């Protein structure tokens, strides 16, 4: 980052992710964001409130733990393949992808830092999505860490 | 919207008590959002924009670092040092699942010091 | 083959002196105003009947003594976990 700037809110209000159904087994395929979901209980102990444990986030929404928002964090890393652009088709053989990545990571890089030509324009000025792609809105129910 | 937050417990045993939430919980229609996004049917839509961060970013690639640093300090030392750097947070990042391999640090030094490990 | 004691867990009408209208008096939990899952605090229908007005007697219509709510096939399993309050009949 240029300067620290963590997540200000306490609860994520996003309804694009299907909620678990009435049945115990999930009819839909598993969604990652369910790991940060507050479950509604029909039977409750005496004097149970969301302010005591679940913060200010309204029930039925998503609550973000404390360790995912720090004033004092300064650097992020990720060893993932999901940010790659349209030129990383999975059906292609591994050798072709490796060769193309090796060829691309030489023209774009100066020293060891990436030129602004490759990063998305939202992240920094002058981008053209040469290496990374944009972030969609449907890409939130399986990769909460990236959006957060 | 339905009433205020409520707790009702008329039974003598206080271990189990009834809770009436502030808002409705329509768990029967669990596909509302996904079908709503595709604009299959018209309906309410609420979008609000909030700003969190400013200024530009900088990104470094570890693969180019491996290639460049291995030339002047060998291959064992650079790999060992970069593994130590990659396991800063007390948990390995490579072992983590691909869909959830995201984690941050607190003021690390990059590139790290490469020991002069004799072969 | 191994029980030395027999118990019954059923929601059928006519058991434990439970009717279709006494539920409010029977269960304190639903004493409050129902404003809640559809199965919360929720039959008997006529005598056994066979009706066959068609000439062909091979296929004929049958009206059972009791209701057959096959649509709600998860009533007992969800009822056991005490997710929602409702009738309960146990006899030893
Ligand atoms: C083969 O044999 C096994 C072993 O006996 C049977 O399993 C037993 O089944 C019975 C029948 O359901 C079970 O008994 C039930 O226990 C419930 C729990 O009671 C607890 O509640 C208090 C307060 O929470 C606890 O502190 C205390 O430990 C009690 O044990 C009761 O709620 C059930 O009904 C009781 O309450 C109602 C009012 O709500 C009364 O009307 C009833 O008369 C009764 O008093 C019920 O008694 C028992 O737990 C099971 N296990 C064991 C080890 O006995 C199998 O069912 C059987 N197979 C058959 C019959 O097919
Ligand atoms: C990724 O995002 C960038 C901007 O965040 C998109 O660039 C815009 O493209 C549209 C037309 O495609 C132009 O009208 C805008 O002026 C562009 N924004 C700029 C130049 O800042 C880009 O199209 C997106 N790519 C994908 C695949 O979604
Ligand atoms: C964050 O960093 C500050 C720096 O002074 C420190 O006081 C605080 O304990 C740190 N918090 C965590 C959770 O590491
Ligand atoms: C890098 O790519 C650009 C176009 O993307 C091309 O013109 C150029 O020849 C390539 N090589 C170098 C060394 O710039
Ligand atoms: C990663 O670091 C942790 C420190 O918490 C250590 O216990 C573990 O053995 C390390 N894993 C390695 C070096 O592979
Ligand atoms: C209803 O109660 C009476 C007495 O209280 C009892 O004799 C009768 O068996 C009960 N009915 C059933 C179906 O258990």
């Amino acid at each position: 980052y240029k300067t620290p700037q963590p997540w200000p809110n306490e609860g994520l209000i996003a309804d694009q992710c299907p909620l678990p159904g009435l049945a115990d087994v999930s009819f839909y395929p598993y969604q990652a964001i369910w790991d940060y979901y507050a479950k509604i209980e029909n039977i409750r102990p005496a004097n149970w409130t969301s302010s005591k444990l679940y913060g200010k986030a309204r029930m039925g929404s998503y609550y973000i733990p404390k360790r995912l928002r720090n004033i004092n964090n300064t650097h992020i890393l990720f060893c993932s393949d999901v940010l790659y652009s349209k030129w990383y088709n999975l059906q292609n053989s591994i050798l072709q992808n490796e060769n193309e990545l090796t060829k691309r990571l030489s023209n774009l890089t100066i020293g060891n830092k990436l030129k602004n030509r490759a990063l998305p324009y939202e992240w920094a000025k002058g981008g053209l999505n040469r290496l990374f792609r944009n972030i969609s809105v449907l890409d939130v129910c399986s990769r909460p860490e990236m959006v957060l | 919207r339905e009433g205020k937050e409520e707790v009702k417990c008329l039974t003598s045993d206080h271990t189990r008590c009834l809770y009436y939430p502030e808002y409705s919980n329509p768990e029967a229609l669990f596909d509302f959002g996904f079908l709503s996004y595709m604009r299959n049917f018209p309906g309410p839509q609420c979008i609000e924009s909030t700003s969190i961060r400013q200024q530009d970013y900088e990104v470094y690639s570890i693969y180019q670092e491996c290639k460049l640093a291995s030339k002047t300090y060998g291959i064992d030392s650079v790999l060992f040092s970069l593994k130590n750097f990659l396991n800063y947070t007390g948990k390995p990042v490579n072992e983590m699942p691909n869909a959830r391999a995201f984690v941050g640090l607190i003021d690390p030094k990059f590139p790290p010091t490469y020991p002069n490990i004799t072969r | 083959l191994l029980n030395k004691t027999y118990y019954t867990f059923s929601l059928w009408e006519g058991d434990c002196n439970i009717t279709r209208y006494n539920v409010n008096e029977t269960v304190p939990e639903c004493k409050d105003f129902p404003h809640d899952h559809p199965y919360s605090c929720r039959y008997r229908e006529g005598k056994e009947e066979v009706k066959c007005l068609t000439s062909d007697h091979t296929r004929c219509l049958y009206y059972p003594e009791y209701s057959n709510p096959e649509a709600l096939f998860d009533f007992g399993f969800l009822s056991y976990m005490r997710n929602f309050p409702g009738p309960q009949c146990i006899e030893s």
